């Protein structure tokens, strides 16, 4: 089948486990990338997520690159640091 | 949420 799991380079249609992340309070996308790739909080009600459980299956819809601007933010990371944001939809 | 970080 045409379903495994992406684990780097993301593009839109990748199957993507997504996980949630403790230490950053958030979830992610299950990567080799030394980068951090957040699930975008427009993507958590449409994968039974809130604002917990484990694991999801998604579908990458978007991806998006930013950095972390302020010293303290809702990603847990150092000011400067870079990181994506993918929306996602569930995978079934 | 934009204080916070941006899209680069």
């Amino acid at each position: 089948h045409s379903e495994k799991i992406a684990i780097r380079d993301f593009q839109v249609g990748d199957l993507v486990l997504i996980i949630l992340d403790e230490r950053h309070d958030n979830y992610v996308l299950f990567t080799v990338s030394p980068t951090l790739y957040f699930l975008h909080s427009e993507s958590l009600p449409a994968l039974d997520l809130k604002p917990r459980r484990p694991w999801v299956l998604g579908k990458v819809m978007e991806k998006e690159y930013c950095q972390a601007k302020k010293a303290q933010n809702r990603f847990k990371v150092p000011l400067g640091t870079k990181f994506y944001r993918v929306k996602a939809v569930s995978w079934n | 949420t934009s204080s916070e970080f941006e899209v680069v």
